[PDB]
């Protein structure tokens, strides 16, 4: 939830 | 460990991201901006006091030398104050050319 909601955002930038 | 952004810091980083196929050609939003600010803090513990740019218009250059990514043009409330579109793009010249104070020296102090 904290490490996921963080990761899914990273995705928008091609990282994760 | 916390730490304010330094040259060698921002420098080595700029590549670390390109080497990870990041940012290049990705579309910008004032939301996505903070999204970046945060990655550095959660992953690299970098004080996000660094990420800043030139108002513009036209090309937007970083107010933190060593940073090798520039905003280049090609609604929402994270839209652009100059009504332009902006996307990230790598440029090593910004490591040896402070395009900022070059073209927009008036935005300092």
């Amino acid at each position: 939830a904290y490490q996921q909601g963080q990761n899914q955002l990273y995705n928008e930038l091609n990282l994760g | 460990p916390l730490r304010t952004m330094s040259y060698k810091l921002a420098i080595d980083m700029s590549h670390f991201i390109k080497e990870k196929g990041g940012l290049e050609g990705i579309y910008y939003s004032a939301r996505r901006h903070r999204i970046l600010d945060i990655y550095l803090e959660k992953e690299e513990g970098i004080i996000p006091d660094w990420q800043d740019y030139t108002s513009g218009p036209g090309i937007r250059y970083p107010k933190t030398f060593g940073w090798l990514w520039k905003l280049v043009p090609v609604t929402s409330q994270w839209d652009d104050p100059w009504g332009e579109v902006l996307a990230w793009k790598f440029d090593p010249t910004l490591a040896y050319t402070y395009e900022a104070y070059v073209r927009y020296p008036e935005e300092f102090g």
